[PDB]
RNA sequence: GUCGCGGCGCGCCGAGGGCCCGACGCCUGGCGGAGAAUCAGGGUUCGACUCCGGAGAGCGGGCCUGCGAGACGGCCCGCACAUCCAAGGACGGCAGCAGGCGCGGAACUUGCCCAAUGCGCGGCGCGCGAGGCAGCGACGGGGAGCGCGCGAGCGAGGCGGGCCCACAGCCCCCGCCGCGCAGCCGAGGGCAAGGUCUGUGCCAGCAGCCGCGGUAAUUCCAGCUCGGCGAGCGUCGCGCGGCGCUGCUGCAGUUGAAACGCCCGUAGUUGGCCCCCCGCCGCCACGAGGAAACGGGAGCGCUCCAGGCAGGCCCGUUGGCCC
RNA sequence: CAUCCGGUCGAUCCUGCCGGAGCGCGACGCUCUCCCCAAGGACGAAGCCAUGCAUGCCCGCUCACCCGGGACGCGGCGGAC
């Protein structure tokens, strides 16, 4: 009760982070940002799990301290800075960047990048808002809030920020037939064409897109993330959102288990 | 009331016979392997027989 | 009785300026002389050029057998050790000497008894 | 709360239903000698490990064959009995796994595998030997008389050359 | 019987729940009267200070005269009779010793050819009273 | 009035509103779920307790501060219940941690420390009885022993040195010594194991039940053997199973317990045959959406195992997926 | 992951309960060679509490007899988690 609850434990994360039940008895406590908890995953995280360039959160702490690292260009202190979709998380030091995009199993995944992908960052406008002597506003999903944005792009319609001069540079609109990458959900981290969108007025658009295994997954306007037009544009992961099915995975595994 | 314990108090004191200690452990079940199973010389006198009879008994000694 | 100390997937880690990675020492029928003795060893691989740059922990020894795996933590530079170190690690190293006992319930106590001093 | 509150624990076996039977106990103590069984508890820890194989390939065929389900689950509950040496590798049909017994199970503990090895006179030298970590699985000192070897790991197993013999030649008696 | 309708749950229900009440052994287990009449409270063992000792006569056919201590549980101040198991084991309980009952068995039935009695002596004064018999502990 | 909506409060005006599809009352040794126990299928019982939401800090109230508290390791008041006091006054609140008393059948150290895991605050780490570390602890779960062989061995120990640790310690690794160690319930049945040998004489006792003992006790009390289970075994209370003795599957009602004495009868429940091709309802399938743990379940030799998410030059190594 | 068995009789077949047979999870007794994991003042007292302890950190603003230590206060943030 009273006010916000400013701790997490390990079981209550999302199963996405991937953390120990025996790791510990808390978790991080993800901070607000531009990422919500369901929608984020730790810096902490990337480092001392993915990465592991940090042993322990002491350690990445000293290394955020003295700035090593950079999101979206800008040195960030925060061990608990909430990280998700197309956000760039830079090394220079160690001289690696990558994005954070999503994987087919739903975790958060490091994809390499080369310095002109860096520059750039895709978003998606939630929606467009009247406010402040009646500029309008568009909200992206990472939260970052453009004034005056040209009158063509609607909701849920991708644009990409430059993010050195951080502004739109391009709109590619949302439409049958566009590729798009889903964000949430059963088909998380799934790369495919538009085949149709229900409008179902009332509540919950729900969109059907289709992969090129021929397998059309059903999933609502919420978590449908535009990526480039028939183009994939921006650098997709190497699986590319296939949907390998169980008993295809199993297989994999036993290859890699193969190995001594 | 005062007749409490008229048994116990005028029984015979017998003294714990002294033994071999038997085989604890697995080690026992081994020894009752020879007996239920292959072996069966302590066991039979022409037809199976009962681990407490009088018979087996006096046969393998007490 | 002969000791074959490995190093595998070593990290290169500049902001820390470490050398994170896993050491397999195989000593059968043998007993490591402490984690200093394979640490030259190890070093042989690092190529850190000082025994005492590198820092070795959680040295597991395997019930019976001669694999045991240790995480390695051969600082690229002395600063790095000077600063980004547990001060327990330095202190089983040797590095630096351990202050002197404190209560800490006294640090504890104090800080009621200066509270209430206001 | 703390972080062992969370940890899993299991009972891995199952008790009988009536416990003074004849014809169970002759089996028992028939096994009892053969595989140098040191309480009910062991044996009662087989027909437990058999009674859950069981059930899951009995569920797995009730399913229609070709159901998604028995390809995912069948093929790997198969993979892993042939994989321990319970299951025959020639089989490799779920309809098999039914009919399998503790004994078969029993037969794969490294004390039944020595013995048939040799490396041991008898299934209480095997226990024995085993004990005083004279086995080896291959590259690894094994303590537990109950550890069931894998069907590849079988010919790895030898006497490790660190102790009772080729060694050092003076533990325990030689000493004196 | 058995009315059945696609639509029928609601009356099932019912009658299962007015129905099942008739069974002693639902009764006794859920009703919970016998709880407030339990001298033992829902509790496996209950302490008690001995306030009298007696001889009561075993049921016939059998005939003894069984050995018992009437002691008030110090939790209700509730009265119990309790038999004293073992041969000649009064002879260890002494009047005002202090004593933990236990039930006799028969989950609040008198058991054996003892009558009317529910209840039996597990301890005196911190000793188990089976030890007491078998000589492992004294006085 | 409130952050706002609302009888939420107040006026004003009507007479509604709820109820055998159980209202209202009453009682609850009532936190609820995720879950747990037992378990052919169906089921039954519990859910204080690990995660999530709720509620409370002796009891009622009332407030202030703040962005958020009707906050009690804040305040103010009554109410019980304490302490100090030089007698005027002062002052609390362990359903935080250890620890004490009472109570009960029942329950652990006035330890050690932020090194981790988090959090608050700082940019060059500090605080934390959150948490971690040790002690206690047959709640329990898991693994190896008390020999094997007929001569060779082990590990239980003991001592060093590593390894481990905030520091110890434990584990494990090595040298050097090395000393295996079983109970608890039973043997008339049910129920596995003498129709033995003593005492005793319907006494003393035993016996869940059948029963046993009154001179030849297969039953008591003891030696004797034997049997079960096993570092555990017995007893008690309860849950579940047994019990198709609660019955939907799946009970019974001539006589064992049980068809209302009869007819009408509303609620309730149940309704013959018929139209293909549409609209609603159930209905079945498959989705989506939202917590993991748990339970399944892919893979992985924690030496085996209860475990855990591992691992190893690795599907962008994994940690799938179902519920 | 489907089971029964003793007791109403001179005998017998029933119905019917009674009692056993299994697993829990708490107590209680007796006993315990090592190692691993692990519950632990909930059970009609949300009874009462002696002591010690569980909430600080900051350095904004230093004219406190080392120094630029960073007392103390003031401020700030948390104490509502």
């Amino acid at each position: 009760a009273r006010g916000v609850r400013k701790h997490l434990k390990r079981l209550n994360a999302p199963k996405h982070w991937l953390l120990d039940k025996m790791g510990g008895i808390w978790a991080p406590r993800p901070t607000n940002g531009p990422h919500g908890l369901r929608e984020c995953i730790p810096l902490i995280l990337i480092l001392r799990n993915r990465l592991h360039y940090a042993n322990t959160y002491a350690e990445t702490s000293m290394i955020l301290q003295d700035k090593n690292v950079l999101i979206d260009g800008k040195p960030r202190t925060d061990p608990t800075f909430p990280v998700g979709f197309m956000d760039v998380f830079e090394i220079p030091k160690v001289h690696k960047t990558f994005r954070v995009l999503y994987d087919v199993k739903g975790r958060f995944t490091l994809v390499p990048i080369q310095s002109n992908e860096a520059g750039f960052k895709l978003c998606r406008v939630q929606k467009i808002f009247l406010g402040d002597k009646g500029m309008p506003y568009l909200s992206t999903h990472d939260a970052r809030t453009i004034r005056f944005p040209h009158p063509d792009i609607k909701t849920n319609d991708t644009i990409k920020i430059n993010l050195k001069t951080g502004k739109i540079d391009e709109w590619y609109k949302f439409d049958i037939g566009k590729i798009v990458m889903v964000t949430g959900g059963r088909n998380c981290g799934r790369i495919g064409t538009i085949q149709a969108i229900d409008k179902h007025m009332g509540s919950y658009t729900m969109i059907r897109m289709k992969d090129t295994e021929g397998t059309e997954f059903l999933t609502r306007l919420c978590n449908v993330f535009v990526i480039g037009n028939d183009s994939p544009a921006v650098a997709i992961p190497t699986t590319k959102g296939i949907r390998p099915d169980i008993i295809k995975n199993r297989e994999l595994r036993l290859r890699s288990i193969a190995k001594r | 009331l005062t007749s409490a314990g008229k048994v116990r108090k005028c029984t015979p004191k017998k003294e714990k016979k002294e033994k071999p200690r038997p085989p604890r452990g697995r080690a026992y079940k081994r020894l009752l392997y020879n007996k239920n199973f292959v072996d069966d010389t302590l066991i039979h006198n022409g037809r199976r027989l009962g681990p407490n009879n009088l018979l087996i008994r006096q046969k393998l000694g007490f | 009785p002969e000791i074959t100390v490995k190093v595998r997937k070593v990290l290169n880690n500049p902001l820390l300026q470490r050398q994170q990675c896993v050491v397999d020492v195989l000593h059968p029928g043998c007993t490591y002389e402490s984690k200093e003795a394979i640490k030259a060893k190890v070093a042989q691989q690092l190529k850190v050029a000082d025994q005492k740059n590198i820092v070795l922990y959680g040295f597991k020894t395997s019930f019976g057998g001669g694999h045991t795996v240790g995480f390695c933590n051969a600082y690229q530079n002395m600063d790095a050790l000077m600063k980004y170190e547990p001060g327990f690690r330095k202190i089983r190293c040797g590095l630096i000497e351990a202050p002197k006992p404190v209560s800490r319930k006294q640090l504890k106590n104090l800080k009621n008894r200066r509270l209430k001093k206001r | 709360p703390r972080i062992s509150r969370h940890r899993n624990s299991s009972k891995t076996y199952s008790t009988p239903k009536k416990p003074f039977t004849k014809p169970r106990l002759d089996a028992e103590l028939k096994l009892c000698g053969e595989y140098g069984l040191k309480c009910k508890r062991e044996i009662y820890r087989a027909r437990y490990m058999l009674a859950k194989i069981r059930r899951t390939a009995r569920n797995l065929l009730t399913l229609d064959e070709n159901d998604i389900k028995r390809r995912f689950e069948g093929a790997a509950l198969l993979r892993r009995l042939h994989m321990l040496g319970i299951l025959d590798e020639e089989k490799d049909q779920l309809d098999y796994v039914l009919g399998l017994r503790i004994e078969d199970i029993f037969k794969r503990r490294l004390q039944s595998v020595i013995v048939e090895s040799k490396l041991a006179k008898s299934v209480h030298h095997a226990r024995n030997m085993i004990k005083a970590r004279h086995i080896s699985v291959g590259g690894q000192i094994v303590n537990i008389p109950s550890y069931m070897v894998r069907i590849s790991n079988t010919s790895r197993v030898a006497i490790a050359d660190t102790s009772s013999l080729a060694p050092n030649g003076k533990p325990g008696r030689t000493k004196r | 019987s058995k009315t059945s309708g696609l639509y029928t749950a609601r009356k099932l229900r019912t009658v299962r729940r007015v129905n099942r009440w008739a069974d002693k052994k639902y009764r006794k287990a859920h009703l919970g009267t016998w709880l407030k009449a339990n001298p033992l409270e829902g509790a496996c063992m209950a302490r008690g200070i001995v306030t009298q000792k007696i001889g009561i006569s075993a049921k016939q056919p059998n005939s003894a005269v069984r050995k018992a201590v009437r002691v008030q549980l110090t939790k209700n101040s509730k009265k119990i009779t309790a038999f004293v198991p073992r041969d000649g084991s009064i002879t260890y309980i002494d009047n005002n010793d202090e004593v933990l009952v236990a039930g006799f068995g028969r989950a609040g039935r008198a058991v054996g050819d003892i009558p009317g009695c529910r209840f039996k002596v597990i301890k005196v004064a911190g000793i188990g009273l089976l030890a007491l018999f078998l000589r492992k502990r004294e006085k």
